[PDB]
RNA sequence: UCUCUUACUUUUAACCAGUGAAAUUGACCUGCCCGUGAAGAGGCGGGCAUAACACAGCAAGACGAGAAGACCCUAUGGAGCU
RNA sequence: ACUGAACUCCUCACACCCAAUUGGACCAAUCUAUCACCCUAUAGAAGAACUAAUGUUAGUAUAAGUAACAUGAAAACAUUCU
RNA sequence: GCUAAACCUAGCCCCAAACCCCCACCUUACUACCAAACCUUAGCCAAACCAUUUACAUAAAGUAUAGGCGAUAGAAAUUGGGCGCAAUAGAUAUAGUACCGCAAGGGAAAGAUGAAAAAACCAAGCAUAAUAUAGCAAGGACUAACCCCUAUACCUUCUGCAUAAUGAAUUAACUAGAAAUAACUUUGCAAGGAGAGCCAAAGCUAAGACCCCCGAAACCAGACGAGCUACCUAAGAACAGCUAAGAGCACACCCGUCUAUGUAGCAAAAUAGUGGGAAGAUUUAUAGGUAGAGGCGACAAACCUACCGAGCCUGGUGAUAGCUGGUUGUCCAAGAUAGAAUCUUAGUUCAACUUUAAAUUUGCCCACAGAACCAAAUCCCCUU
């Protein structure tokens, strides 16, 4: 026994490392872990993109449908997400053919179709979400976040962003978010 | 480092038991050479460099030196606000329960080292109080040194001991260089 | 010393959902210490180390090693443990799918040689660890085709970039 | 033995990562490593050298090949575009060939006009008006 | 080396400076001992200039947490999943500014 | 340690050995330098410029008959007996600006160091100690404390 | 040397150095030319007083003769009436 | 693999021990004492080092003269044996010179 | 014995089954030619050759293994003898 | 004319390519003093760091599943035969 | 996933204190009982050989003295519990046991559950999972493992090593710079310093900081060995048959001529065939004797417990080695070749060169002029 404290303690956390490169443990959403404010993260949220939000009316973007069912399951023992995300939606279809319909006047109305879906569909806008922490916000039940809901959570985002600061500033979100890919 | 005795000591490869012949000649096999069994390279041989005997680190600072060590100590707990000059260390009560709370009450510190003049002349209030107490140390003011000083927060002197410090250590400056030592009788000295 | 394969017959999983095939049973068995050596067990461990338990006992009757005569006791050993402990209603429904042989503790005895000299004569030991799963032997893979051969060369050919440039 | 070495297992270790991908027991066993693992960062030290070496002899390999689709030599591209002060590099040369191909020809046309006007200047010696892409651009 | 390590081709996170550029730390986290001398350094960043910098960059939110450590910890974490624990142990005042603005 | 040799080793020669040759403390001839060294006598010399700067601070009582033990409790000369010192002697240096009337007793006594001694009024004798009588006369006290 | 003696434990001191060689509390030693009283006859009067001289040593020679003795021949001897005592002092050196 | 698996039981150490509270008292009992004892007379140990300081060749001299006529039979000839090899090597081997 | 060797038997052998050592060993993913070079290269230079793998022989090379060359010379190293 | 270095220029950064020797700045781990309290700080100390001694001891390789080793036959396993 | 790994307390080291401990057994020890001890240590080693010689409280003092006056030796008067080890460590110790040797003597290894047994992850090595043209095993790379391009392992020793020079299978653990005066750095105090002794013409006191590991053949002292063998003593034994006396042929026996096998062997000297003697100066069982400055010897300088130009063991002994090998974290900086002495040329001392620190003022390059009579250049040299 070669006696000390130092080395034993540092072969104690190279075995918790191999550890976890032996059995990796299961992903735990951020919200569970240590170092995480709710209120701060949605004001960091905000200025990240530039852009200012009304704060309660961007709390009502994240909250979805699934996390109220299930926030009344746990209570046996709040706004749903749909209203916002339907603007959301709706706008930034008619502001991506206004987009497109602009730059590209000699595409058919079936290959703008076509490309709004690619830009709005679940490849493009679950990989934007995923890297504007949007995931990391979103109130959902099941956790990695199915990406049928991250892209109902995206546009509500947008479609908050509408009623904050109106189509101008929105249509940048679009131009500078969603066209970019 | 002066009263230090380090009592390590390892056998060497003479005095290590055994080992007297080659254990095998130097010529013959394909082994290495070899002249005991007790070299510093075998298991179980004599030590090359080890620690050598009963060691001793005694060493004397000149006493002007271990002087204005007291004194720069001294300024020390007085500049950083942690000395406190009692008339008497004379308490109502020797309960521990009371001397602690009243270092608490006049935000002291965890360790106080209260110095009284003469060990046997202590008040019997304070010597039944410290006797259990771990950071509230009573020493006369013979035993004051710099270490404990340090180790303890607050130093707690008394007006005889003030006194009895200004006659010590300003004796050390303004004094002729020595012809024998101090516990021989000089005319003035004690 | 360690025994960690006797305890993969502990580890008991959640039960299933209907929307879920079955799972196959696996039958973890070993023998330790067994007087022959680590590396004449491969060959035979090696030999079965595919087949179906019924295909094994028969490939293993008529070899004339020692080694044999024990697989063929560890073998039946684990195919009575399969109907009896873990729930396999089948006999003949097994197949190997790992087979190995370690090293065992061995001693040591002294060889004299020709004169003073002599050597260290090491009694070899080993063990032998089986794995059954329930089921049908999957097929050996069949040598890919001149099919086969031409689509990688051509996927080869197809991934390779101008290298650098841009 | 009074302090004998706790921490022997992290040194190893800080030349074991370096060896894993290795061969033999050089991956493995750390007195065989140290001498490959040393012997494999001079290697990456003294290739900093070989790799501007060798991307520039790609560089010349590939202007010299495409300057030969349209009749020109290296040295009769190079050469001539120096002197109509067009000072791209051979990095630029030999991925404006590859991805720009109708500008490399334009840069072939210009190195072989050039090179023609350097011609007629030469046989006709004495006071001749210079060529019109020989006309140096003087900065002061 | 290059044979050993991995390999990557230059990227950006969603075409970073295309439209705007997007700050791209979310968070930072630091473990500061209160009574200890490894975090001297870091004592004396969060008392004058972590609220210089939390008002550089409003889009960092930054958590000081403040629990007894032998070994002060900054922990990065950015906007595409990835976290940076670096350590600020024995760091001048001046170094950690700089460690913190290269994070 | 350097390459293999006799430094590598550690077993040069000893101090003065010059490779061989018959070294450089050998090739000189004897002579008496330091010959009787041991019985030689030797003198602390206590300058009047000293015996004038005791006088002023206080240290030399010069009220007194200044012995060698008054020079040794003022701390003027401080002299040995073991290493063969036989007392102080008067040195003729600053016999200009020396100003005392004052009544010592060196061992040795120079003939000018005598006459700025005897010019102020003062009166100089040369008396002698024994080693063992001067370990008594510097240091009294260690000798009332011997019982002798 | 004995660099480490067996009774004391101290450095002991050439006493070949001794016999030989005199040390000025400046440090300079001092010593008689070898063959001063050697074959007289076969020498010239001006070469028979050149050995006649004490003179000094080297740097390195007594950097060797101060290794070579302690202490003890290092201080300073007031003897009654050396004829060596007034060049223990060095004046107007500037080194 | 010399490497302990388990991190070790927690030193625990009273910094208000008896021997920590009380250490260094009495190491100034000559200067503010009026002198009657030397701190060397406060050390407890051998008896040929109380208050003496040397290299190994002068511990064992000491050693051998102080305690040496009241010691073991093969400890004295361990000790006799080690002042005559470190006589030979301190002067006879080494470096400078 | 040889010119000038041949046949058979036994042991060994080789295969199968059991038991199971030793010197050795920098790492080896271990070619040939000519040149080079600490003056004789699997490894460097220029060529030539070149799917991967056992098993049996062989002894040209690995300056093959063994034994800090006994020859020789050196050491202000030994010893025997006269 | 082009090719061509660690030369030189360029963008940024600079204490960051000699043997023996010598000078200097740092430091792993340990114990001690006092702190610290998921593993540290400032100091004091010392059996304070091993890719090499035909090193020592233990484990395990290679040569190697190699060299080598063993039981007369049949049978009712009573017996008989060679 | 096998092999394995890990563990902490057995015990120990250094001090302080206190001065320790029924029966049988000197004959063949463990056996009930019958006619005289005292006598210098030597030698390695140091002297670079060797021959006189060489160490076995503080202070005076490394002083007086001694000495191939040289290596070195050296007084007296007088003065008066742990900044230890924790199973390769610490004792050799679980034990002076097992084992080894005729004997003296040498001398090991190792264990780990839990409150109660009346209850994983990490070395080498393998396996999982053999291999694809090409070459110090990598690097630059690359869409891509290889293919392409570049690259003569490391240590040591050297004028110079990929060298076909040394060492090394590999893993784990262990394994190698110990100190003086003087200087320097930093304090204290200062013509004085220092807790007596000592130094002092700025000194003095205290601290910090520099001096390795393994290895001979030997030499000496004291034991232990003549169960092998050389010779002797005592008292024994053995030698068929055939021909006719250290006779012949020939067994048993003893010896070992020659060949072959064997060469880590059956054997640390043997087997198979052949050969010499075999009633003698023979062979042999048993017990005794002679012992290392010696014994013994039909002299082979043979033999004396497997190695005898002088046994073996322990001790001096950590012998000595100018000779070989080894000399372990990181980074930076300066840094190469005149010579002289030497029982010396394998080494060392001094110089030269090198390094650091300090003080100062010139250094290098050089122009005229100048340097002897019987070629290239240099020396000297202000300017620059
Ligand atoms: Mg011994
Ligand atoms: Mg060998
Ligand atoms: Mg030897
Ligand atoms: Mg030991
Ligand atoms: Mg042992
Ligand atoms: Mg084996
Ligand atoms: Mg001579
Ligand atoms: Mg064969
Ligand atoms: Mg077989
Ligand atoms: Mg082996
Ligand atoms: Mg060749
Ligand atoms: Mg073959
Ligand atoms: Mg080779
Ligand atoms: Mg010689
Ligand atoms: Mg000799
Ligand atoms: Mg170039
Ligand atoms: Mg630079
Ligand atoms: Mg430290
Ligand atoms: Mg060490
Ligand atoms: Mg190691
Ligand atoms: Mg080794
Ligand atoms: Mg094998
Ligand atoms: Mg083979
Ligand atoms: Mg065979
Ligand atoms: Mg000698
Ligand atoms: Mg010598
Ligand atoms: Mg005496
Ligand atoms: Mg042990
Ligand atoms: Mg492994
Ligand atoms: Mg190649
Ligand atoms: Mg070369
Ligand atoms: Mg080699
Ligand atoms: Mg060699
Ligand atoms: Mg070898
Ligand atoms: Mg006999
Ligand atoms: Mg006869
Ligand atoms: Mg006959
Ligand atoms: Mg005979
Ligand atoms: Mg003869
Ligand atoms: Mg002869
Ligand atoms: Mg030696
Ligand atoms: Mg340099
Ligand atoms: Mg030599
Ligand atoms: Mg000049």
């Amino acid at each position: 026994v070669k006696k000390g404290f130092r080395a034993a303690f540092r072969f104690q956390k190279e075995l918790e490392r191999q550890r976890l490169l032996r059995c990796p443990p299961p992903p735990v959403r951020r919200s569970e872990k240590p170092n995480w404010d709710y209120h701060a993260e949605i004001q960091a949220f905000g200025h990240r993109l530039q852009e200012n939000f009304s704060l309660d009316l961007l709390k009502t973007a994240f909250v979805n449908s699934c996390y109220i069912k299930s926030e009344e399951a746990k209570r046996q023992q709040l706004k749903s997400n749909q209203e916002l995300s339907e603007q959301g939606t709706s706008f930034s279809q008619t502001c991506l053919t206004q987009f497109l319909e602009d730059e590209y006047p000699d595409m058919p109305t079936e290959g703008i179709k076509n490309l709004v879906d690619f830009l709005t569909g679940e490849e493009v806008v679950c990989h934007v979400a995923r890297n504007l922490a949007v995931e990391q916000l979103t109130l959902s039940e099941e956790f990695p976040v199915p990406p049928a809901v991250l892209q109902q959570t995206f546009f509500a985002v947008i479609g908050a962003l509408l009623q904050s600061s109106g189509p101008e500033r929105t249509a940048l979100f679009i131009r500078d978010f969603l066209i970019t890919q | 480092n002066f009263k230090r005795i380090s009592y390590a000591k390892t056998k060497t490869r003479a005095e290590v038991r055994g080992g007297g012949r080659k254990p095998w000649p130097q010529k013959g096999t394909g082994r290495a050479r070899h002249g005991s069994i007790r070299s510093p390279l075998w298991r179980g041989g004599g030590v090359a460099h080890g620690p050598r005997g009963p060691t001793s680190y005694y060493y004397m600072l000149p006493m002007k030196v271990r002087a204005l060590g007291l004194k720069v100590a001294l300024t020390v707990k007085l500049a950083q606000d942690d000395l406190h000059i009692m008339d008497s260390l004379e308490l109502p009560t020797g309960d521990p329960q009371y001397l602690t709370e009243l270092a608490h009450y006049r935000r002291w510190g965890d360790s106080v080292l209260l110095v009284d003049l003469t060990h046997e002349e202590m008040p019997q209030s304070i010597v039944e109080a410290t006797s259990r107490l771990k950071t509230f140390n009573l020493i006369p003011a013979v035993g004051l040194n710099v270490h404990s000083m340090l180790k303890h927060q607050t130093l707690v002197l008394t007006l005889p001991t003030v006194a009895f410090l200004e006659d010590k250590l300003l004796w050390q400056d303004s004094r002729y260089r020595p012809l024998y030592p101090f516990s021989l009788p000089y005319s003035d000295f004690p | 010393i360690s025994r960690k394969w006797e305890k993969k017959n502990k580890i008991v999983y959640p039960p299933q959902l209907p929307g879920e095939p079955r799972r196959p049973a696996e039958i973890y068995h070993c023998r330790r210490q067994i007087k022959y050596s680590k590396d004449k067990m491969w060959y035979l461990a090696k030999l079965i180390r595919g087949m179906s338990i019924d295909q094994a006992l028969a490939q293993l009757e008529f070899n004339d090693k020692k080694g044999a005569k024990i697989i063929k006791e560890v073998l039946l050993e684990a195919q009575d443990m399969a109907v009896r402990d873990h729930n396999v209603e089948f006999r003949s429904n097994l197949y190997i799918a790992e087979s190995t042989s370690g090293r065992g503790q061995c001693l040591k005895r002294i060889r004299y040689h020709g004169r003073g000299r002599f050597g260290i004569m090491e009694k070899v030991y080993c063990h032998y660890f089986v794995k059954l799963v329930e089921g049908p032997p999957p097929p050996p893979e069949p040598p890919k085709t001149a099919v086969a051969h031409a689509k990688e060369y051509i996927q080869q050919l197809r991934s390779r970039t101008i290298v650098h440039t841009l | 033995l009074r302090n004998r070495v706790t921490d022997r297992y992290f040194r190893i270790q800080e030349v074991l990562k370096h060896a894993r991908h290795f061969r033999g027991r050089k991956n493995r066993c750390y007195r065989l490593a140290v001498r490959t693992v040393i012997r494999a960062f001079v290697k990456c030290t003294k290739a900093r050298y070989l790799k501007k070496k060798n991307m520039r002899t790609l560089w010349i390999n590939r202007i010299t090949a495409a300057s030969q689709e349209h009749g020109l030599k290296y040295p009769a591209l190079i050469g001539n575009l120096v002197k109509c002060q067009v000072e791209l590099n051979r990095k630029v040369l030999a991925d404006l060939a590859i991805y720009e191909p109708k500008t490399f020809k334009s840069l072939a046309a210009l190195a072989s006009r050039r090179r023609h006007e350097g011609f007629a200047a030469a046989l006709g010696d004495g006071k001749e008006p210079e060529g019109i892409f020989s006309r140096v651009v003087q900065y002061h | 080396t290059a044979r050993g390590t991995p390999s990557r081709f230059l990227a950006s996170v969603l075409h970073n400076g295309l439209g705007r550029y997007v700050q791209q730390l979310q968070r930072l986290s630091f473990s500061v001992s209160r009574d200890g001398a490894s975090s001297r350094g870091a004592r004396e960043f969060v008392e004058r200039e972590v609220i210089d910098f939390a008002r550089r960059n409003p889009g960092v939110v930054i958590y000081v947490n403040s629990r007894p450590c032998c070994v002060p910890r900054v922990v990065a974490e950015y906007l595409n999943g990835a976290v940076r624990e670096e350590s600020i142990h024995c760091k001048s005042v001046e170094e950690i500014s700089t460690l913190v603005q290269k994070l | 340690r350097g390459h293999k040799g006799e430094r590598q080793r550690g077993t040069r020669p000893r101090l003065g050995f010059e490779g061989g040759q018959t070294p450089f403390y050998i090739r000189i001839p004897k002579y008496g330098f330091n010959e009787g060294h041991s019985f030689r006598r030797q003198y602390k010399p206590l300058s009047l410029n000293r015996l004038q700067y005791l006088i002023d601070l206080g240290r030399v009582d010069p009220s007194q008959p200044i012995d060698l033990t008054q020079l040794v409790n003022g701390r003027g000369v401080t002299i040995q007996p073991l290493k063969r010192d036989y007392g102080v002697q008067l040195v003729e240096e600053g016999a200009d600006t020396f100003t005392a009337k004052v009544n010592i007793e060196v061992q040795l006594a120079s003939e000018l160091a005598i006459a700025a001694i005897e010019k102020n009024g003062g009166v100089v004798t040369t008396a002698f100690y024994d080693p063992r009588s001067l370990d008594i006369v510097c240091k009294p006290v260690p000798f009332f404390l011997r019982g002798q | 040397l004995t660099y480490f003696s067996a009774r004391k434990g101290k450095r002991k001191t050439v006493k070949a150095v001794i016999d030989r060689f005199l040390r000025l509390h400046c440090g300079l030693w001092v010593r008689r030319k070898a063959g001063y009283k050697k074959k007289l006859w076969k020498k010239t009067p001006a070469r028979k007083k050149r050995l006649r001289e004490f003179v000094f040593c080297n740097k390195t020679q007594s950097k060797l003769l101060d290794k070579m003795t302690t202490s003890f021949w290092k201080r300073r001897n007031w003897y009654v009436d050396d004829p060596y005592q007034k060049y223990h002092d060095r004046t107007n050196l500037k080194v | 693999i010399g490497i302990r698996l388990t991190l070790p039981p927690p030193k625990v150490v009273d910094r208000w021990n008896e021997k920590r509270a009380m250490f260094g008292v009495y190491d100034n009992i000559g200067i503010l004492g009026n002198f009657e004892k030397h701190p060397k007379e406060l050390i407890r140990g051998p008896i040929w080092l109380r208050g003496w300081k040397g290299n190994e060749l002068q511990r064992c001299i000491r050693k051998r003269k102080m305690v040496g006529s009241r010691m073991f039979a093969d400890d004295l000839h361990n000790l006799n044996k080690r002042i005559r090899y470190l006589y030979k090597h301190f002067n006879r081997h080494g470096k400078f010179r």
